[PDB]
């Protein structure tokens, strides 16, 4: 015919993109992040924008002011909540008052701002010396790293025309529910990282979808260690880890994909085994309180659920994620992991 | 949020326990007889001759 | 507590619905079909091969025309055949690669793709271009089926439905009560009701107009990852993880007919009826695609041409072929 030979040569034309497209495909290095929740993967994948492509905009930072002013008043709620729980009494009992309107008002407060009245407010919470007892006993209940972060800086936070900075945006919770990607190039090679972090659903559904990705950087919280097992007993949030961990690293969905282990949050880490011994999360532990060794520890727990360890390397970088230089060091370590 | 589920589950299951259903019987009857009308016609049943087969 | 008397009163309604409907099990299908022919050995040789796709492929769509269909891959391509000549007539550059499901517009004008973006897009097929992206689930899109060039329904692994005006974007009804991810649905044949299959191993059938959950039908031990409508609009296939398909009967509330064999052990991905209803054909995790005599239960014959998981199939809608789709990045046409 005539037609039929154009439908012909249409298709033999497709053919000859879909083949490019796949050679550039199969150049690309793709890394999938996996780890509990909070335990640092969005920040990772907010730090090689930073890094890789100049960061954010003063438009784009613009976009997180509402995000930013409604994770401070969740955080604060989570704290005054928390205080009828444990029992803390406030420092002054002129707080109470505050801590009622607290709630009138954020049921009241519009999305990218944050009146005076309510600033005002949280300024005095959180200087009150019952609202900081219960903020220091947080390893009792459920409050983001990001808390005192925010809350600190209130007068800044709080100015109306206030423009959230960089180091603001790496410190946002946005919840999306699906799949984040961002796309870099690190030394004429074109990488892919992903997140499904925010995705709620049956991981069992969709885990298989990234066989075949060069590398898993996967996430711990090292400051997780001395939370309190509380309304589920079966295991305490670092073990839960393990178990994840212990089921990604050996998964038949990753036998030829490198494993990567971010040990993270080291900086937090740091600070509380200071006063809080990491029996809490390992009763057998009989080593010495002190950061070289319990982190170490911590590390040889994880390494040691390798259970293909005669075949398989696991790759352990300690990392504070939202330092950028430190993220931009342990990414040049992944760097050699995967391309050689 | 898990008492909330409860009660839309058990008020799914108050109007669900209503239905008024057919006998398993007459629904298994007209099943077979809806296929039974139609098999002798069924491509991937009977087959397909080659010259009309617009797959070959 | 109030929550010890909530949990005991679903499962006190749970058991009478149960006794309700073994009450009405006065005889069972394997009976009353006793006495008709088995169909004999069915045996489909693959007559055409779709190669083109360079990774997993997740779903596939045939167009009403018999003719063309549309494929996802998580290459990031939709590709849309031309099954008589194997011609790619259309081949769309995803935005996000990890696409789960596609569908065909009935009328050949659109088709619809969405993954673990949570997002189901809309591409204008006779203008190719994005038309729509439909923003509103929590969870992955799991599957989706267009009523017309301007709605369409859709599953997610946020364990709901939803029912989209694709002209102005937003879910015009929400379809709650699965209380697991929901894999697939099917519409009726005439559209005014619609079953969805889900992991909390039930299937539930939907009033499309007035946004409600009529009835759930259970009896599944797994997730179910797929369902498809009995052409005549009254019954329907599932199959599940469990390693069998199912039969459900609308009027009777109740499974009919369970097809497994204690051989097959590995899970389900899809089904789907050919166009009398005598044969249900299912795709499995162990690379074969199984046919069964809906009547008897037998294994009729068995389609066997992938190196990966079956992961879709579907049989035209004048039954001369059947498609499957596969992990191993092909899809083959059968008859
Ligand atoms: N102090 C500190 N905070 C961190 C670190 N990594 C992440 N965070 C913060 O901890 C919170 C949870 O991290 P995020 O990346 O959102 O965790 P995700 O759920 O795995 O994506 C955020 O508020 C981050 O700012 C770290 O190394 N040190």
């Amino acid at each position: 015919s005539a037609e039929d030979k154009a439908a012909v040569e249409r298709s033999k034309m497709i053919d000859r993109n879909l083949r490019e497209d796949g050679e550039k495909a199969a150049r690309e290095v793709k890394l999938l992040l996996l780890g509990a929740g909070e335990s640092g993967k969005s920040t990772i994948v907010k730090q090689m924008k930073i890094i890789h492509e100049a960061g954010y905009s003063e438009e784009e930072c613009k976009q997180y002011k509402a995000v930013v002013y409604s994770n401070t008043i969740q955080s604060i709620i989570a704290i005054i909540r928390a205080m009828g729980r444990l029992k803390i009494d406030f420092g002054d009992a002129a707080r109470a008052d505050d801590a009622r309107q607290l709630f009138v008002l954020a049921g009241a407060a519009e999305e990218g701002f944050m009146t005076a009245e309510l600033a005002g407010v949280i300024k005095r919470l959180w200087k009150d010396s019952g609202v900081q007892a219960c903020f220091n006993r947080s390893r009792e209940y459920q409050l983001n790293d990001s808390a005192a972060y925010y809350l600190n800086d209130l007068d800044r936070i709080a100015q109306p025309n206030y423009i959230p900075t960089q180091q603001d945006v790496l410190r946002t919770r946005v919840k999306t529910t699906g799949i984040v990607e961002t796309h870099f190039t690190f030394k004429d090679l074109h990488f892919k990282m992903f997140d499904v972090g925010g995705q709620r659903s049956e991981r069992k559904k969709w885990i298989h979808c990234f066989e075949g990705v060069t590398a898993i950087i996967f996430c711990v919280a090292l400051s997780d260690y001395d939370l309190v097992l509380a309304e589920d007993e079966e295991m305490n949030r670092m073990h839960e880890s393990m178990k994840l961990f212990d089921s990604i690293c050996n998964n038949k969905w990753f036998t030829d994909t490198s494993i990567i282990l971010f040990l993270n949050k080291k900086d937090l880490f740091e600070e509380k085994i200071k006063k809080s011994p990491l029996t809490i999360c390992y009763p057998e532990y009989a080593g010495s309180n002190t950061y070289e060794e319990a982190a170490a520890y911590i590390q040889c727990q994880f390494e040691d659920l390798n259970k293909r360890k005669d075949t398989k390397e696991i790759y352990t970088h300690f990392t504070c994620a939202t330092d950028t230089k430190n993220v931009q060091a342990a990414a040049a370590f992944v760097f050699d992991a995967v391309t050689d | 949020t898990e008492k909330d589920k409860l009660k839309m589950e058990v008020d799914q299951l108050k109007k669900e326990v209503t239905l008024e259903r057919m006998l398993v019987s007459k629904c298994c009857e007209e099943f077979r007889d809806y296929v039974e009308e139609r098999s002798g016609e069924d491509p991937l049943v009977k087959g397909i001759p080659e010259d009309k087969n617009p797959f070959k | 507590s109030e929550l010890d008397q909530l949990r005991q009163e679903a499962e006190q309604l749970k058991n009478q619905i149960r006794d309700a409907r073994k009450a009405c099990a006065d005889a069972t299908l394997s009976q009353i079909t006793n006495n008709i022919d088995p169909v004999g050995r069915i045996q489909m040789r693959t007559r055409r091969t779709l190669r083109g796709h360079l990774a997993k492929i997740y779903a596939m769509h045939w167009g009403t025309d018999s003719r063309l269909l549309v494929s996802a891959s998580q290459d990031g391509k939709l590709i849309i055949w031309d099954s008589y000549t194997t011609n790619k007539v259309h081949a769309i550059p995803l935005r996000s690669s990890w696409v789960m499901t596609c569908a065909y517009a009935p009328s050949g004008n659109y088709v619809a793709c969405g993954g673990l973006d949570n997002i189901c897009s809309i591409y204008n097929l006779k203008t190719v271009r994005v038309s729509r992206e439909l923003a509103g689930h929590t969870g992955y899109l799991s599957c989706c089926r267009f009523l017309d060039d301007n709605q369409i329904v859709t599953s997610s692994g946020d364990t709901t439905c939803a029912l989209w005006d694709i002209e102005t974007g937003q879910q015009t009804t929400t379809f709650t009560g699965h209380t697991g991810d929901v894999m697939s649905l099917s519409l009726a044949p005439d559209t005014r009701l619609f079953v969805s299959g889900a992991c909390d191993a039930s299937a539930k059938l939907w009033d499309v107009r007035e946004g409600m959950c009529r009835q759930t039908f259970t009896g599944h031990e797994s997730d179910i990852n797929a369902i498809c409508f009995f052409p005549n609009g009254n019954a329907f296939a599932t199959g599940s993880d469990d390693a069998t398909c199912r039969l459900f009967d609308l009027r009777a509330d109740q499974e009919l007919m369970t097809y497994s064999h204690d051989n097959i052990i590995c899970g389900i991905t899809s089904v789907s009826f050919s166009k009398s209803g005598r044969l249900l054909l299912a795709g499995y995790d162990d690379f074969n695609c199984n046919v069964w005599d809906a009547l008897k239960a037998d294994r009729a014959g068995v389609l066997a041409g992938h190196d990966n998981r079956v992961s879709c199939l579907g049989v035209t809608d004048d039954g001369m072929a059947v498609a499957t789709g596969s992990w191993d990045s092909f899809l083959k046409i059968w008859n």
